[PDB]
């Protein structure tokens, strides 16, 4: 419950690349979270503030720190077409096959919305292409589902 | 009684059976090329 | 969109299959009714 | 059109009014702006 923890959530959030650089050097905790469980680098690869994501793992961020319902900045980024963020997080040794509390992966989440790009990114750092949901689900049975021919060549 | 049936069973039969039905029509829009004719469907009307 | 109305579960085979809304109809954006062609100079219009 | 007639015949006698507008009235029109499926005298696929 520190102040300064508070402040780089909310400003790591609107984008102040600025101001997380001051409250970085003020000594404010890299890895503070939400009540449910957000660090600044969840929500810096959410609304995709790539400075920001690249600022705060030169501060010694968690790459792989996960909130209340097991989901990751990897997740959030390959989820939601923030590929420059997911290359990045890649680089500073992100949990590639990271499982949510539904078994969700990265590749579950990119291939749902059919960023090829990321997808294909993802698989050359090694996901999990036979990974399953809680309901037994591929990224291939979620590319076939949605009708996207294009990623399902890319799954087989 | 004698039928096995209720008064349920005659307000349901109604309804069914005495019904005004949108059937909508032969060439109905939109239509096909070289359809020759447009027809309004009849099919149940309220009994008289 | 088309596509999440094309992913609607219909049914359920007994083998396991998927029966989507898209395997039994073709789903596009239309018009909400078909019966008048507006045209201004032969060339398709709209108007107010 | 008469009793029956298709929205694709209604087309080609608008088809031939317009052009006849834009053609033989050169001069004079400077558009024509067809609908086909309503009259004065009513509406539906054989009247424009």
């Amino acid at each position: 419950g520190s102040d300064l923890g508070k402040k780089l959530l909310e400003a790591a959030r609107a984008g102040r690349d600025d101001e997380v650089r001051i409250l970085m050097a003020n000594g404010a905790d890299v890895n503070a979270a939400d009540v449910v469980g957000w660090t600044p680098l969840h929500l810096a690869a959410y609304w995709g503030h790539l400075e920001i994501v690249e600022v705060l793992l030169k501060n010694g961020a968690d790459v792989n720190a996960y909130d209340t319902l097991g989901s990751t900045p990897l997740h959030l980024a390959a989820h939601f077409g923030h590929l420059e963020i997911v290359e990045v997080l890649l680089k500073n040794g992100a949990d590639v096959n990271a499982k949510d509390d539904n078994g969700i992966t990265p590749l579950h989440l990119a291939a749902n919305r059919g960023h090829l790009e990321i997808v294909e990114v993802l698989l050359k750092y090694g996901a999990d292409v036979n990974a399953q949901d809680k309901f037994g689900k591929t990224a291939f049975d979620i590319s076939i589902n949605n009708g996207n021919e294009d990623l399902a060549e890319i799954l087989q | 009684n004698k039928f096995q049936l209720t008064p349920v069973d005659v307000i349901t039969a109604i309804k069914a059976q005495n019904a005004q039905v949108a059937a909508g029509q032969l060439g109905g829009t939109p239509p096909v090329k070289g359809q020759q004719l447009n027809a309004s469907i009849i099919a149940q009307t309220r009994l008289t | 969109s088309t596509e999440e109305f094309g992913k609607i579960l219909l049914k359920v085979n007994q083998d396991g299959s998927r029966v989507l809304l898209r395997d039994v109809a073709k789903i596009e954006l239309g018009g909400e009714n078909y019966d008048i062609i507006a045209e201004f100079n032969g060339q398709p219009a709209s108007g107010l | 059109l008469p009793a029956g007639a298709t929205q694709e015949r209604t087309q080609k006698v608008l088809n031939e009014v317009t052009h006849y507008y834009l053609t033989k009235e050169k001069n004079n029109v400077e558009s024509v702006f067809a609908v086909n499926g309503f009259g004065f005298a009513g509406r539906g696929q054989n009247t424009g």
